[PDB]
């Protein structure tokens, strides 16, 4: 099936996946198109951040669904 | 001491300002806090959910809420909450700096599973949208989500996106609905303009004129490197001179940019002798705008604003960009099943249903071959009366006014770089209406005109009907 990822600029890309594809695989495909390392990618769908080890069906990601890609602004303040 | 309920700081446990900031945002979501202060959570604890943590997240968060709203504490040491959070999401073990929306995502999810009213999650394939009205399709998608996720978190924070694909060949339309909890909006730009001009006096004049309306301006006289500098610095607009030093030609450089599939969409303002404009429009790819030399500086500034829009970046423009009609690029064609072939279809996200509490996440980051950096541009957002009626009111939709208008209740602020920084929070107290600035232990009152700053990263908005329902 096909799914979509809305990226940092808003540009949506298209992914060819299977419902049993792992998040690691999905991230690899995202990297293939956008070049962001998988460890820096955060993928959000339905108020879940997608975690390596689980599958697209685990998160109820069905065909033509759109994932949302974000990075991290880390902060701790020291303290 | 006798403090005011909800006016309570949080001690830093070692690079935990991101957690404290998220927590201060949530503490000031009224229906959540009341749900926890009235012990409503005790009856919905789900101990057998494999995706939860035996209720430990919900109980530790409840304890924090109860302590903060007791009025008994100036500040609180949320070490139990941190230990439970890390046990649920191991990345937060230790003393690392983290992203506050990521912590919120995990915290909200932990609360959701710990209080999920569903006993077991079922996968059900959604039926073809073809030929059915939008509301019916949207209902099936929400009910598929609710069949799996039914909690106070869903009831409070979750809305619904419509996504529409249109085939440019056969006109086939494909409709899908996705639930959401974070409205992660891209930034239109940083209001940065690059001037490619070998006349340095002229270039400085235009730089000052542009900076006089708030644009950030960079300059360069090196035409040869300009294409790649544009790819690196990603300016929002290029002022490009025709006659350049060392035999560079602005018209040719424009041609190179319009041929590059990454760079073809960057607005280009050509400044040059007017007698060269006809030929360039007749023979080449059009620059986005032509401005005649001796340059009228006001005219150039006027044109810049007309193309990219005057500073600063408005939240409304982020939402409008998010929901814009986009054309899939040649690397990302959609396979139209009706004409059974790959197409550069148009895709549009719509806000179909919006939640009682709306979390808006600004995508303050960029990633290119050359660097990853944080977008720190000022985004203006409204304190009151954020109106979504222009985005929600689409074919097959309607409402009453208070349903599409929101008022701000919290902001998570980030300072620093992508990997080293600090988090603080603005939050509005539900009992008094006073805003405060929470910086770990330090809590100080502020006025509404102090909330907005370039540090704002996560916005919490409350739907105007919510205050009334009690
Ligand atoms: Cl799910």
């Amino acid at each position: 099936m096909q799914i979509f990822v809305k990226t940092l600029t808003g540009k949506t890309i298209t992914l060819e996946v299977e419902p049993s594809d792992t998040i690691e695989n999905v991230k690899a495909k995202i990297q293939d198109k956008e070049g962001i390392p998988p460890d820096q990618q955060r993928l959000i769908f339905a108020g879940k951040q997608l975690e390596d080890g689980r599958t697209l069906s685990d998160y109820n990601i069905q065909k033509e669904s759109t994932l949302h890609l974000v990075l991290r602004l880390r902060g701790g303040g020291g303290g | 001491f006798k403090g005011q309920p909800g006016i309570c700081g949080l001690t830093n446990l070692g690079n935990t300002s991101f957690m404290n900031s998220a927590l201060q945002c949530l503490s000031n979501v009224p229906q959540l806090t009341e749900y926890f202060l009235n012990n409503c959570y005790l009856e919905e604890l789900n101990f057998r959910n494999p995706l939860g943590m035996k209720g430990e997240i919900a109980e530790a968060y409840a304890d924090l809420v109860k302590q903060a709203w007791s009025g008994h504490h100036r500040s609180i040491v949320p070490h139990v909450f941190k230990n439970k959070v890390g046990h649920f999401a191991s990345q937060f073990l230790g003393y690392q700096q983290h992203d506050s929306q990521e912590l919120l995502s995990f915290l909200l999810d932990g609360l959701h599973e710990d209080l999920n009213r569903v006993k077991k999650k079922e996968y059900v394939e959604l039926c073809d949208a073809a030929g059915r009205p939008d509301q019916e399709v949207a209902q099936e998608a929400w009910q598929n989500h609710k069949r799996r996720n039914d909690s106070v978190i869903v009831d409070t924070f979750h809305g619904l996106f419509k996504s529409t694909l249109v085939c440019p060949d056969c006109g086939n339309v494909s409709v899908t609905f996705d639930p959401f909890c974070y409205l992660s909006v891209p930034l239109p730009g940083a209001k940065k303009i690059l001037i490619v001009e070998s006349d340095t006096a002229l270039s400085a004049t235009l730089r000052s004129a542009l900076e006089g309306r708030g644009f950030t301006v960079d300059e360069t006289t090196d035409g040869k490197g300009s294409v790649e500098q544009i790819r690196r610095d990603r300016p929002d607009l290029v002022v490009l001179a025709v006659d350049l030093s060392a035999g560079q030609n602005g018209y040719l450089i424009c041609g190179k940019l319009k041929k590059d599939d990454d760079l073809k969409n960057v607005p280009i303002v050509i400044i040059g002798n007017p007698d060269g404009f006809a030929q360039h429009r007749a023979l080449s790819a059009h620059a986005d705008e032509y401005v005649a030399k001796p340059v009228d500086a006001d005219q150039l500034v006027e044109r810049a604003g007309a193309l990219i829009g005057f500073p600063p970046v408005r939240l409304q423009e982020c939402i409008e960009l998010f929901t814009t009609v986009e054309t899939l690029e040649k690397e990302n064609p959609w396979y139209c099943p009706s004409c059974k072939q790959h197409q550069l279809a148009t895709k549009k996200l719509d806000l179909w249903m919006l939640p009682e509490i709306l979390i808006i996440h600004l995508k303050r980051f960029s990633y290119t071959k050359f660097s990853r950096e944080k977008l720190d541009t000022l985004v203006e957002f409204p304190i009151r009366d954020l109106d979504f009626s222009e985005f929600v009111i689409q074919p097959q939709n309607e409402s009453n006014p208070e349903l599409y208008k929101y008022d701000l209740i919290a902001v998570s602020n980030h300072y620093g770089g992508m990997r080293d920084g600090h988090y603080t929070t603005f939050a509005c107290n539900k009992d008094s209406g006073q805003w405060h600035y929470f910086d770990d232990n330090s809590v100080s009152p502020v006025n509404e005109n102090q909330i907005e700053s370039k540090a704002a990263y996560v916005l919490f908005y409350q739907r105007q009907d919510v205050a009334r329902r009690l």
